[PDB]
């Protein structure tokens, strides 16, 4: 819910800009010159930065050497047609490539094999001036780097057609992440209004990262293999460590965790990474049930939570929840909900981004206001 | 050991311990070339059908060079 | 505006589950054994569950008993070209499907003809749990099936390769639905600021499910056809009916309609199914047009509405809005704008989610606080 | 008749009736298998240009299932 | 910030109705009549509308004059494989749009080469009932055409299949634009708390239209060119063309500047065109940095700003940020922050959608409920 | 020139000025056809390997009009 807190940045600039020192006069037949000679080298361009370039398809050699000395030599007519087809192949790629950035606005998200192949690619990564623990980690996850990476078409001129494909760089790697999960949190009581509702705002990815915690409040945008989380710093606020007392404790003074209160009485489910937290209020049906044997729990009214251990299914009125069949160990840290301890005359019925502090403070001001008669 | 879960009733809130982290902090930028060739594009007989064929693959390819000159 | 209120679920959690136990030791060599005999097969998994297998394509059999044994058999050069393209059949799809896997993670979210074809998923339809009713309605809207599942890749071992087709099941089908519309509602006043604005915020799709109203606020996730209203429960609240009644009276106190305050003085348009209203406030141009006809109506300022014969086109300021041009009869329901109710003094400047009950007690509180003096 | 639509100039909204439902109400999953070949480094005499070509096609075959492979 | 006040509007309305105007008895063979000739004509449809139209493959020439002659002729011994070729082209097209329009469910968002061809589009636009100005700039821009038009499949019958392309207009051209970029301004004391955070929420695109100004708050959906900006009327508010005084002066009584309060003291950088704005507070690291000289400057905590000229990345805790080298002048205007001219005290910590005029007025209820204790 | 930027202190925010619009402010409908054939189903000895191979692609022609005509 804190995706308006973040930085805009932009993400193809550095693919633009190598792209616009490509348009110099003479850095394409540099290019080339360097490309001559083998299929790979690396090459220090008029800005200074130095790249990886690679020559992944080369059709006029083929043309020049291969089909045009038998076409139009003498009696134009051709005694084989496997040429047809084996000019079909290695042609096909070029195509795709044209196709895909006139779709695409010459800039196209995930990298393809048309764009890249994995041969391609695991040579490209393999070459990099990056530790050996990071080529391991892209090698391993080609698909996450082909999702997290992009491919600029960049100039066709000089017989050469070239585009930038920008890579991500795994600069942090092997620190421990959470993903914290939330749910409304409103009371019980049978009264159709005057229900209190309080949620818990900072759900998402966390990370530590130099001391600091990288927070991603848009989890969408962060993959998961097996238990590796691959985010994108851009798409992340940067906060102290404290913020994850939050979660042994979210009164403590040291940080100020944020919040919601509405009074919007929904019944909902949340499916974690193992379990489901169930907000089940009014008079709505909440079940949990095996594949095998059926319902085997109905929830009470309030916030609960079930393992994924014997539970396969999670019913919230009408909505269906499929949990996640993932191993590991779950644990329920009991305590008495939070929201019984405001006042719901006094309660502040709406506070889209507040925290525990401003929502103290606002109770303390009406509350003052209210002693003086 | 492993991925671990524990579920707070006191807030209503989940954390799923037990992940890695692989971090984008940067980009890297690679110059990626498809070599090209300016072919006479005339002078055959279109009378066979493998060389129609290859004309047509010919106007195919030189198609696709026109539109990646018009991605400018 | 309410798409925040509803529970996040994981979508392919029941693949990925089938993926998880077809991961054990042995699994596959049952798999295999089953489809011994024939394409298609009932196969009861590890878990209990027992699942629909199809074998899509064989390969070993081509490759190891039509192509490898005129290969090397002896005299290598084969005679007839027509087997290079046979082999160029029945292997893109192989090439299709691993490509689409490499480019999209392993999970693809449109189901493409290369994981499965018209006549298997057809031949997929008619041997599920459903009734005959929800078989018709799946093997007539096809395209809308594969939108709305997916194709995980699930092992590749034992010489066989596995991905899990994870199809939506249509469990509702033919209950009534409706679409809710809403625009601000502001004052007319002359002043330049001072001007109150009311919205109706259960704007989205509404059918009748079980007794209930499954809503779906983010109507932007549901295809239309001709007039019926494919959407998923996940992406949806479930409501009791009386929710019904906010549209026959906003007052009424069964059920409290939710509503947004603000005081942004904004000109807008919203087109409905068959119509358009129009919120036309400040000194914004607003004009109702035939296509034949030029401007045929100019709105005052208020909320209006125009229906779609004889009106093409509804302009406002710069925007231009193509009206839809479908049949039906449109209805006019005259009453008092709600705004007009209000006292711009005590009404709350600033509410994002709140309800009329809310805002008639906030105004108690307000009008209790400023009597104190 | 099929489509209706009322407009409430009291809340300044409208409602369209008249539709009928199809709800995802769960999932169904099925397994799908494809059987392939393990060509055991294949060697024959490569002066057919059609050989070449099923031995492109073969190279495609064993690159597709080792990218396949490579995914896990 | 202001991307929920736009309306809702049917986008494919036109084409739609075309549709339907297109299963009229006799229209498409109007449509086949006129398309006899040559194979582009324009017709005046019975919804008055003229429109042009493509003949862009024939099929049943070819297949019923070169192919069935050749086939069904003694015994369809068929003597020369060419012909499987010469057939396996003129049919990938239809193949090819048959599944993209299934996959789509016969709407596709980006308007493919198999949809229509780039000679085709172009032969299409310069016969447009548009300026020649219009013309130009269409035919120049090919590919942002294609992201921004539909292709509505209408119609298959009387041996033709029939689908609608609807492209854009441009009837706005040439007019002067300017984006605005916003970052949080907030105070830079020592305390943990009781720091006031003030933003800028009408940042996006804005356009001179019609004496008015065109605002588009989703600058993510608007294109940009070398320096033309491809936006939709549709995703945009129509405002006076006093708004552009909120640059020159933001205390100014015409126009109220719709702005933001908070309490969250959180670093971050928003990248402009031709530079980049650093909101540093706290104790976060901000850096700039140059490719080839390393870090260059180290930012003093409030909002500052750098030029990209030398500076080639910004660094905010652990975010890197790559700049926009796009060439340009940039202006630093000195001034004192705004943020500064507030009590932290009376201060309304919370406000998402508010102005200058809203929060100084909420100022004075403050101010007022205080003094009267 | 031809653009210029200005970044204001007082309220931390910039302008980027020197821009052209291009405003969509409408929509140009336009019928494209392709002309099909309604072959008739032929009946003859599948013997031929080519005429195996035109034989798979009728089906897929047929088989592409009969989805389109199926999606609606
Ligand atoms: C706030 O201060 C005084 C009220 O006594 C007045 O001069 C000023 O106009 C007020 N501004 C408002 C109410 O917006």
């Amino acid at each position: 819910f804190l995706g308006f807190l973040l930085g805009v940045g932009s993400a193809i600039a550095s693919g633009v800009a190598v792209c616009k020192v490509l348009h110099l006069e003479g850095e394409v037949n540099k290019i080339k010159s360097a490309l001559l000679s083998t299929n790979k080298a690396v090459v220090s361009l008029s800005n200074g930065v130095s790249v990886l370039t690679f020559k992944v398809l080369d059709l006029k050699n083929y043309i020049d050497k291969q089909l045009l000395p038998i076409l139009n030599k003498q009696s134009c007519s051709i005694s084989n047609i496997e040429t047809v087809i084996e000019f079909q192949q290695k042609n096909n790629r070029l195509l795709e490539i044209t196709r895909e950035f006139s779709v695409n606005a010459g800039v196209t998200t995930p990298v393809s094999t048309y764009m890249l192949t994995n041969s391609e690619l695991l040579s490209l990564i393999n070459d990099m001036p990056i530790t050996n623990d990071q080529k391991k980690l892209m090698s391993n996850n080609v698909q996450i780097v082909r999702q997290q990476s992009y491919s600029i078409m960049c100039i066709i001129k000089e017989e050469v057609l070239a585009y930038v494909v920008q890579l991500p760089l795994y600069g942090v790697i092997d620190t421990p992440c959470w993903k914290l999960h939330t749910s409304p949190l409103c009371t019980t009581n049978t009264k159709e209004g005057s229900n209190i509702c309080l949620t818990r705002t900072d759900r998402g990815w966390y990370c530590d990262n130099a001391g600091s915690v990288s927070f991603f409040p848009q989890a969408e945008t962060c993959k998961v293999q097996s238990n590796r989380v691959f985010c994108d710093t851009m798409n992340s606020l940067t906060l102290p460590s404290e913020v994850n007392l939050c979660n042994v404790d979210i009164f403590n003074p040291k940080y100020d965790c944020k919040i919601m209160t509405s009074k919007t009485d929904v019944s909902s489910s949340v499916i974690t990474s193992l379990g489901a937290i169930v907000s089940c209020y009014g008079k709505t049906k909440c079940t949990a049930s095996n594949k095998n044997r059926g319902i085997i729990k109905t929830f009470s009214n309030g916030c609960d939570y079930v393992s994924n251990k014997g539970v396969d299914t999670v019913s919230v009125g009408n909505t269906l929840y499929y949990v996640n069949k993932q191993e590991g160990k779950s644990l329920y840290v009991k305590g008495e909900p939070i929201i019984n301890f405001y006042d719901p005359l006094v309660f502040p019925s709406d506070e889209f981004d507040a925290s525990i502090s401003q929502v103290n403070e606002k109770i303390n001001q009406s509350l003052a206001f209210i002693r003086k008669s | 050991q492993n991925i671990t879960e524990e579920f707070y009733q006191s807030t209503c809130s989940a954390v799923s311990k037990g992940y890695l982290s692989a971090l984008r902090t940067g980009w890297y930028t690679s110059v990626i070339t498809i070599e090209l060739s300016n072919i006479k594009e005339n002078k055959c007989n279109g009378t066979d059908a493998k060389v129609k064929l290859i004309k047509q693959e010919l106007d195919k390819y030189k198609n696709a060079v026109t539109e990646l000159q018009l991605l400018m």
